[PDB]
């Protein structure tokens, strides 16, 4: 159900971020260094949710709605934000390593600074990381293949997939299980896990079938039916809506954010 | 002992602050209009201050 | 006890090279932004080099631009300064300076002793005309150097430094920039302008008072220095 | 002779009481009708003084508007151009514990006091570059609360062994001293003409002394608790006092009772400090209600706030020419509001 | 302009180097000492304001406040120390047989400092000051000299699960101040490894809460 | 089948 699943992930979704990056900017000023390394990843999600209509598009048979828009750098620049928003949630995962697991010298990466200079590096890569699909993008849209010859857009989502997911998502994402490793009023154990086991859990459950999928597209690309047009539909809204978790999850979280929020 | 030198003290201050006129609040308010009237134009938390560079308010 | 000395010069030869050095003691100097001018002689002064307070906007004249470099060794409290390819014109003699930049600071204001230096043979300019105007120590002399421009900025500060190079030493900062007095120099020494115009009103005049005095521009990137003048006894 | 002194201290009590009242012919709020309210006082922060890393105590302006003084508990005594949001100066403190900071009226000298119960004072313009302490003012048993220069050569400090004394700094040692308080002295004022000033302490008790002597002046109550802010009016024969009961009280050196009351029944937070416009129309005092509610101090109705703070807006001053108010506060900043035209 | 622009670029060095202090300032604790004259502090420290005994034990330099020695309201002037890591209480065990009063004013303290409104999230410290003396006191008369309603059974454990109980009860915030306990051993050590151990604690959940876990 | 769409 396109028509009504489309809009609903892309109105909620799109509405919550931009709320979120309201409050995080004039009701907690906050210049922490952990309060524009979330922004980050917000404003990563705000531009990246407009995708959800450009997907939703091949459900409704509609290639483009002005013509050179879609395949020209549609892929080169939604499909960036998706590594940016990765890159993005790796550097608050490193932030809060070094913050909590070690201030023993937090004054050398830990300032505002450097929490700037991160960001940029964060975008740089994710635009690298599409570069070649702008290059490429020329189909009738998807077209990271149809441009080069032999096997250049596996040769692309495999990378893709593993700078991702393999490196942010899966071991660098995952320093928030090795931040209570010796730190976890006992129920604070109990309450900081409500907060360290949902954010990684979300991360790699909706937003894993969509890698998962392709790869095995790669592998073999299965018949279509309703069925295919249907669920296949679902892994990318899935996929969509890690992004409007996180948001929520980050904002509702953090007892900061929860006074930034009754402020 | 120390009370009766206190008392004296306490008389120090009631003895000459009230031997003095003690003018009325009738007096209190009127620099509070005619002093307004002096530094309130001197006032520019007051009278924002729209100098074409004002220190502050640029 | 403030104490600027300088040393290294004094005989170059045609197409050498030579090091300068200056010594600065009894102030914080590592806070001090540090000018450099030259004196050719029988002539006026030259600014040649300049670094900031802190090495931030390191700065060269014109004439020896690319051919000198200057250094500032904060934690050592002493200059160091490079002149290579030295050049006929280069006889002249330096006075290493101190300058610190804040709000209503006192820049230009201590001179060091001096160190010569001899080898063998689009910017604004001031007018350092009336070459000598001789008085009797009771009398008044009021002195002045032009400048094209408007000195006053927004910010009201106008800088034409004014300096007496008394003979056998470094000038004194009797005004740095053109408004305000300086530190150690007398009630004589004053200074009135408005704008373009400018007046050194000098009060009374004794035996210190000889000297050539000079000026300084500090409003544009160069500081072009004053231009020779007489003691006007 | 306990109760024979009682009686005669109640009959001073009674006659001057009446007094007051026979001068008092009713507050004078209702008098202030004649005059227009200032209305909403909008202040946009013009500039927002950042870059101090702690709870601010205290800030001073030195007789010059530009260059302002603020002390944070981070000691850090911080000389700041309020033009162009510059630092001239960063003066480490000895004690980083200041809840008073003073500008010299020369400008040469500033002062910090606090906890230590000493009243350091620097030297800014010296011959050399840095700025060094000219000589500290050890002899308080208690902890200082507010030092406020009268010379270049006088520092008059008020602390919490109930008492306040006159210094010279040339020798180290209290000229006078002033004791007449039971609490411990949180704000001292220091007049324009600086031949009187006024100390509050915790006891809910205000006392006018006279500098050349040492014998107190006046006394003054009203206040049902401690007592937490003192500042001179510009005409200098007044001050107000803001409390910990959630209230300040205007006062009279000539009437020698209160006058106005600044609380609001929505208001049940103590203040912090309190500073008066150059007019004195506005006594801008920062509450604990994380707002330096700007009340009217002719008016005795809030018509104003300057609501900027992430915390308690605890010390706050006019400048010279009063262009700026910087309400630096237990949040880490400084804010200049000045009226936008 | 070149003037004003030396002067721009020596306030970024002079926020260059407040930046370097500030540093140091938010790593530095802020451990503040309270209680009565009586309640025995030297002793604490022993292995006209504050004595800001700056010492390092374990490479984290720690900044205790005798304050002691204040005779002042606190009242007035305890919202200095809202912002501190943890609060060292030396309690008045001196209540087992000496009376002045068998220290009540340490519950009547201890009550004002837990309801205070700038103690919320200041995780205090409670030690037994005097242990030594108490345990020997308790050990000669009972307990109920001053506490009538309390069981006492004149042990050293059921001492501290009367006294430590009757404040800890009055100890309202038991979710956000998590209030440590460590009998005063005369040791070299146990004194102050174990404050070590409480101020890491403390510091580590006000980095979890500062960074949003 | 590729990108975001089939």
């Amino acid at each position: 159900l396109v028509p009504v699943l489309y809009l609903l992930v892309c109105a909620a979704g799109l509405g919550g971020n931009t709320l979120v990056i309201y409050v995080v900017l004039r009701f907690a000023k906050m210049k922490t260094v952990t309060n524009i390394y979330i922004l980050n990843l917000a404003v990563a999600d705000v531009l990246y949710m407009l995708g959800l209509p450009f997907l939703a598009t091949q459900n409704a048979a509609s290639f483009w709605p002005f013509g050179p828009v879609l395949c020209r750098l549609v892929m080169t620049l939604d499909g960036v934000n998706q590594f940016t928003s990765v890159f993005c949630l790796t550097v608050m995962s490193v932030d809060r390593y070094l913050a909590v697991v070690h201030p023993l010298s937090s004054a050398r990466w830990r300032r505002p600074r450097v929490a700037k200079l991160a960001s940029a590096a964060a975008w740089v890569l994710s635009l690298c990381m599409s570069l070649p699909l702008l290059v490429f993008a020329d189909v009738q849209c998807n077209a990271s293949w149809p441009e080069p010859v032999g096997l250049w857009g596996a040769v692309f989502i495999i990378y893709t997939a593993v700078l991702g997911f393999f490196a942010p998502l899966l071991v660098i994402c995952l320093c928030y299980l090795l931040i209570v490793v010796k730190v976890r009023r006992r129920r604070s154990e109990r309450k900081v896990t409500r907060m360290v086991l949902v954010v990684v859990l979300v991360f790699a459950g909706c937003w894993l079938p969509f890698f998962t999928v392709n790869i095995v597209n790669l592998a073999v690309a299965l018949p279509q039916e309703p069925a295919s047009a249907g669920l296949y539909f679902f892994v990318v809204i899935l996929s969509y809506a890690n992004s409007c978790a996180n948001p929520v999850l980050y904002g509702f979280l953090s007892d900061n954010f929860r006074q930034s929020f009754q402020k | 002992t120390a009370s009766i030198a206190q008392a004296r003290k306490l008389v120090e201050q009631l003895k000459m602050e009230a031997n003095i006129d003690r003018i009325k609040v009738s007096k209190a308010a009127a620099d509070l209009m005619a002093y307004c009237e002096a530094h309130a134009k001197e006032d520019p938390l007051l009278t924002p201050v729209p100098a074409s560079e004002n220190p502050f308010r640029e | 006890a403030v104490q600027l000395v300088e040393s290294g010069g004094g005989l170059v030869q045609p197409g050498g090279s030579r090091k300068l050095s200056c010594s600065a003691s009894g102030f914080a100097f590592s806070s001090f932004g540090m000018h450099w001018v030259r004196q050719a002689p029988e002539k006026g002064l030259e600014w040649v080099a300049y670094i900031s307070s802190g090495s931030g906007t390191i700065y060269y004249a014109d004439t020896v631009k690319g051919r000198f470099t200057i250094s500032r060794d904060d934690p050592k409290n002493t200059l160091f300064l490079q002149m290579t390819s030295l050049r006929s014109e280069d006889t002249a003699m330096y006075y290493c300076v101190r300058s610190i930049y804040y709000y209503g600071s006192s820049p230009f204001d201590f001179w060091g002793q001096g160190t010569t230096l001899t080898v063998s043979a689009s910017d604004i300019v001031m007018t350092q005309a009336t070459s000598s105007v001789p008085v009797t120590p009771g009398e008044s002399v009021s002195i002045s150097c032009r400048s094209s421009k408007s000195l006053l900025h927004s910010n009201g500060n106008t800088y034409l430094y004014w300096f007496l190079q008394r003979p056998g030493q470094s000038p004194q900062l009797l005004i740095y920039r053109m408004s305000n007095l300086a530190s150690g120099v007398p009630d004589r020494f004053s200074g009135s302008g408005s704008g373009t115009a400018f007046t050194l009103t000098i009060s009374r005049l004794e035996a210190e008072d000889v000297g050539v005095y000079y000026c300084m521009q500090h409003l544009e990137y160069p500081l072009t220095f004053g231009a020779g003048t007489k003691l006007e006894l | 002779e306990l109760d024979q002194l009682r009686q005669e201290a109640e009959q001073l009590k009674n006659q001057i009481r009446d007094a007051r009242k026979a001068c008092a012919d009713a507050t004078l709020s209702q008098i202030t009708n004649n005059i227009d309210p200032v209305g909403r006082i909008q202040m946009r922060t013009r500039r927002t003084l950042r870059g101090h890393l702690a709870k601010i105590y205290a800030m001073h302006w030195g007789t010059d508007s530009r260059l302002l003084v603020s002390a944070s508990q981070d000691g850090k005594l911080i000389i700041w151009d309020s033009y162009t949001t510059n630092k001239v100066h960063a003066i480490p403190l000895r004690s980083s514990w200041v809840m008073t900071c003073a500008y010299a009226p020369s400008g040469n000298y500033v002062a910090c006091g606090g906890l230590d119960n000493i009243c350091s004072i620097y030297n800014l313009k010296t011959r050399e570059g840095n700025v060094r302490v000219s000589r500290e003012l050890a002899g308080h048993t208690g902890y200082l609360s507010c030092c406020r220069f009268l010379d270049d050569n006088q520092i008059v400090t008020s602390s919490g062994d109930t008492t306040c004394a006159l210094w010279d700094i040339e020798t180290g040692q209290q000229t006078t001293t002033f004791t007449g308080h039971t609490g411990d002295v949180m704000s001292l004022s220091l007049a324009p003409d600086t031949r009187l000033f006024v100390s509050g302490a915790c006891d809910a008790s205000a006392k006018l002394w006279d500098v050349r002597e040492g014998m107190c002046r006046q006394t003054f109550t009203g206040h049902e608790s401690d007592i937490n802010a003192i500042c001179f009016f510009p005409n200098g024969n007044a001050f107000a006092t803001g409390s910990d009961d959630a209230t300040c009280r205007l006062f009279d050196l000539r009437a020698d009772q209160e006058l106005m009351t600044y609380s609001h029944d929505n208001i049940i937070c103590g203040i912090t400090s309190v500073s008066f416009s150059k007019s004195g129309r506005l006594l801008l005092a920062g509450y604990d209600d994380f707002n330096c509610n700007v009340w009217d101090a002719l008016k005795a109705d809030r018509a104003g706030v300057l609501a900027g703070h992430d915390n308690r807006v605890s010390c706050l001053g006019v400048t010279d020419d009063g262009m700026a108010v910087a309400t630096g506060s237990w949040d880490s900043f400084l804010k200049i509001w000045n009226g936008s035209s | 302009s070149a003037e004003d622009k030396a002067a721009v670029e020596r306030s970024k060095m002079i926020d260059r180097n407040l930046r370097e202090d500030g540093e140091k300032a938010a790593r530095e604790v802020k451990l503040l000492l309270l209680g009565a004259g009586e309640s025995g502090k030297s002793t604490i420290v022993k292995q006209t304001g504050i004595v800001e005994t700056h010492f390092t034990f374990k490479d984290l330099h720690f900044k205790m406040f005798d304050v002691g020695a204040q005779r002042s309201e606190r009242k007035k002037w305890i919202h200095c120390f809202e912002g501190v890591t943890a609060i060292i209480f030396c309690v008045a065990l001196s209540d087992y047989d000496l009376v002045l009063n068998r220290m009540h004013e340490s519950m009547k303290l201890f009550d004002s400092i837990c309801n205070n409104k700038w103690f919320t999230d200041t995780s205090i410290i409670l030690f037994l000051n005097k242990k030594d003396l108490f345990e020997e006191k308790i050990k000669k008369s009972p307990l109920t000299i001053c506490y009538p309603e309390y069981a006492g059974s004149n042990t050293y454990e059921e001492a501290a699960a009367y006294i430590q109980c009757q404040f800890e009860d009055l100890n309202k915030r038991k979710d956000t101040k998590e209030i440590y306990t460590h009998f005063t051993c005369s040791t070299d050590t146990k004194n102050v490894q174990f404050v070590f151990d409480a101020v890491t604690d403390v510091i580590i959940k006000n980095n979890l809460k500062d960074c949003g876990l | 089948c590729f990108x975001k769409t089939c």
